[PDB]
């Protein structure tokens, strides 16, 4: 039922994003046959879990999941104890912990809080990874919101061992809410997905994690700029088109003067 | 009777798809080999 | 099928042509079928 | 032994006093490096992790073994000890090269043991016993290798999957000796199939010079093969063995061609079926060797079909048997 | 019965083969583009 | 391609 899959995907893209989890759970009860497939395509806000061994917050994903268990990135242990599990590797585990430290530093510098989690797995002559960041707006100020970002990177290591190719796909789910005296209540949800490829020289001075972090921060800055400027100023333009602060008589007079100006310009060419 | 027949047709389709995948793997291997040799000699002269 | 008569251009027109290209040159500094089987199995 | 000695020397009063003095002056670089930069702790952890495999490695029994039964027992003990590689950290490639080394030692031990047997000065039944023991040893190697192989697949399925390297096939040095011994077995099986019944073939029915010449040529070919050291697995011994085998084939081919001239003379002499069957009965070894049968195929159409035409009892089944040799019911034509 | 499990296992094998073949085809195209682009760049550098 | 090879390896054996 691929047509019904496209139907469900379009409907979920159309519904409000704050109730994405509840409405997705409800929709699963309608056509369960595609539900897991839907869960593979639909992007959901992340969940936080307590790694008690180290005492850390770690993010639950579909890449660290193994059945009905989620692997922590710090303890390297499943929250439900699994007698059999898929650890990444020995070398990729050191890459994972290095990435976890680096992205903890990045999250602290750019977000000042939230939670982060980097999960790596091997790949055909290379390795893939997922970097998850969550950041719930603090309750000190009237602004309350949430930021989720999932960046899946695929690293194809060239045979020479010095060059590699990175393919980054990032999804950002943003939600903001403000209750001010003038605006009363504003609630800006949104989601945005982007992608890009690059190739970089792996070296001791420029290891894998440096390249992945550079790509991730560049994508995060680009997505933040686009969301702030294009995808929010378009909503500003729409709200300005739905109602006019200035009266229409004055607008008509200004437009008549403008018509005079453009015809005069057209005459003199 | 019809069950074994559909095992036969699905086996034909499966072996055809597996052979196509193995051919794609061979092409990928050849791409890797020629990339190795080319990169080796060109980086050598560089 | 008798071959087309190839011929080089005149030296005069060739040199005029080369001068024209020198002038126009700015002064520079000094698969699906394989996929079709894959698509069918996914649908089934 | 040296790592434990260095560990003892590190704990000595002088070294500890030097480290304490340096720590007193806030020269922590030296102390932290000496703790970690030496790598002594990692080396000790690894060599202790390697300890179960090297602790009771039983090759002393194999190197001291001088009998095939003792060699098989030592090999089984070696692999029973390699069973303890599951709880010992060891590279899979390194363990595989160690198994190759074990194969090299097995090849050397088998070569030394079989060299002393003096195969020329003893009979054929003992030769069959010796090769039965040798190939029992080779089968023990094969199945214990298979056990260790499935164990290694289970081990490498855990930990790293070793995606960089999947080349693990072994090249045992002893298999080159196993092939040579198999070739010797095939050669002597054919030689016995000749020897044990060609004397019966040439035996007059109760003394000519052709019989003596043929038997002498067969024994001369056997001696020519025997003069070359068959156990020499190296290149020059192998080429000498090939030359001896080719010369043996040439001599046996010449003798068989002379016997084929005799076979043509059979039809030159016999006229009816009874004389054909008589001169067939005089020659029994000629039914089994896969060169004379072509001549038999020339005569079968003359005889067997005719005998069938005669049938269409026990005497006639004897007539049919005399053309197809002993155990005539085994042949595809004898089934009907 | 067991033949139904054979049907199900063969279906899983078929869909896995199709997915891996599609991934292989796209990866081969991508690596060819990467090779030719990088070769152009490195020839320019040379 | 080791994961891909193992899936083919199961098919090749059967």
């Amino acid at each position: 039922s691929d047509q019904q899959l496209d139907c469900a995907l379009d409907l979920m893209r159309r519904l409000p994003p704050q109730q994405i989890e509840k409405n997705l759970s409800d929709l699963i009860d309608l056509v369960p046959s595609l539900c897991e497939d839907l869960l593979s395509s639909v992007d959901q806000p992340l969940k936080i879990a307590r790694d008690k061994v180290v005492g850390k917050d770690y993010l639950l994903c579909d890449y660290n999941r193994d059945g009905d268990s989620y692997r922590s990135p710090w303890s390297n242990k499943y929250d439900p104890p699994l007698e059999d599990g898929a650890m990444p590797s020995a070398r990729l585990r050191k890459l994972e912990v290095e990435a976890n430290n680096a992205f903890d530093q990045y999250r602290d510098l750019y977000f000042e809080g939230g939670v982060s989690s980097v999960y790596l797995w091997d790949l055909d002559h290379g390795f893939a990874g997922v970097i998850l960041i969550k950041k719930a707006g603090d309750g000190s100020k009237k602004i309350k919101g949430c930021w989720d970002s999932i960046h899946v990177v695929e690293v194809q290591e060239k045979s020479s061992g010095r060059t590699a190719h990175y393919k980054l796909t990032s999804t950002v789910m943003l939600w903001l809410q403000t209750n001010k005296s003038g605006s009363g209540t504003m609630n800006l949800g949104g989601s945005l997905t982007r992608q890009m490829e690059k190739d970089e020289t792996v070296s001791d001075c420029s290891p894998h994690i440096a390249n992945i972090g550079r790509l991730v921060e560049d994508m995060e800055n680009k997505i933040r700029s686009t969301l702030n400027e294009i995808y929010f100023g378009k909503t500003k333009d729409i709200v300005n088109g739905l109602r006019s602060v200035q009266t229409f008589a004055d607008k008509s007079k200004q437009e008549a003067l403008k018509n005079d100006l453009v015809e005069a310009l057209k005459r003199k060419q | 009777p019809e069950l074994l027949s559909v095992i036969r047709q699905k086996e034909k389709d499966l072996v055809l798809a597996a052979r196509l995948g193995k051919a794609l793997l061979e092409r990928n291997q050849d791409m890797s080999r020629q990339y190795e040799q080319m990169h080796k000699e060109l980086t050598d002269k560089l | 099928v008798h071959d087309k008569e190839l011929a080089a251009e005149d030296e005069q027109v060739f040199l005029m042509k080369q001068q024209s290209l020198l002038a126009k040159q700015p002064a520079t500094p000094t698969e699906g079928v394989l996929a079709s089987f894959f698509n069918s199995l996914l649908s089934k | 032994r040296a790592l434990y000695r260095i560990q003892e020397k590190r704990e000595s009063p002088e070294v500890l006093l030097t480290l304490d003095i340096l720590k007193h002056g806030k020269r922590f670089h030296a102390t932290v490096s000496f703790d970690t930069d030496t790598g002594l702790k990692q080396a000790l952890e690894t060599v202790n992790d390697y300890n179960p495999l090297m602790k009771d490695f039983p090759l002393n029994d194999l190197l001291s073994a001088t009998e095939l039964d003792k060699i098989r027992q030592a090999l089984v003990a070696i692999f029973t000890h390699l069973r303890k590689i599951r709880n010992t950290k060891y590279p899979i490639q390194r363990a595989l090269r160690l198994v190759e080394a074990i194969s090299r030692d097995l090849s050397s031990q088998l070569l030394k043991v079989l060299g002393t047997r003096k195969l020329m000065h003893v009979a054929y039944e003992e030769f069959e016993k010796v090769m039965v023991a040798c190939f029992e040893v080779f089968q023990t190697w094969d199945d214990e290798y298979e056990k260790l192989q499935v164990l290694l697949r289970d081990i490498v399925k855990r930990k790293r999957e070793e995606n960089l390297k999947m080349v693990w096939r072994i090249n045992p040095a002893h298999r080159k000796l196993q092939a040579r011994l198999d070739q010797m077995r095939k050669f002597r099986r054919q030689h016995e199939q000749l020897r044990a019944v060609i004397v019966r073939v040439l035996r007059p029915q109760v003394f000519d010079a052709a019989d003596a010449n043929a038997i002498e040529e067969v024994n001369l070919a056997y001696e020519n093969v025997k003069e070359v050291d068959g156990l020499d697995v190296s290149k020059e011994g192998t080429e000498a063995w090939e030359a001896a085998m080719k010369r043996y084939d040439e001599r046996i081919d010449r003798v068989e061609t002379r016997i084929t001239a005799r076979l043509r003379d059979q039809l030159g002499t016999a006229k009816n079926a009874n004389e054909m069957f008589r001169i067939f009965s005089r020659f029994n070894a000629l039914f089994v060797r896969p060169h004379i049968r072509g001549a038999i195929r020339e005569y079968q159409t003359q005889l067997i079909q005719r005998v069938k035409d005669d049938i269409e009892l026990t005497a006639y089944m004897k007539r049919v048997e005399d053309v197809l040799g002993k155990g005539w019911e085994n042949h595809v034509e004898g089934q009907k």
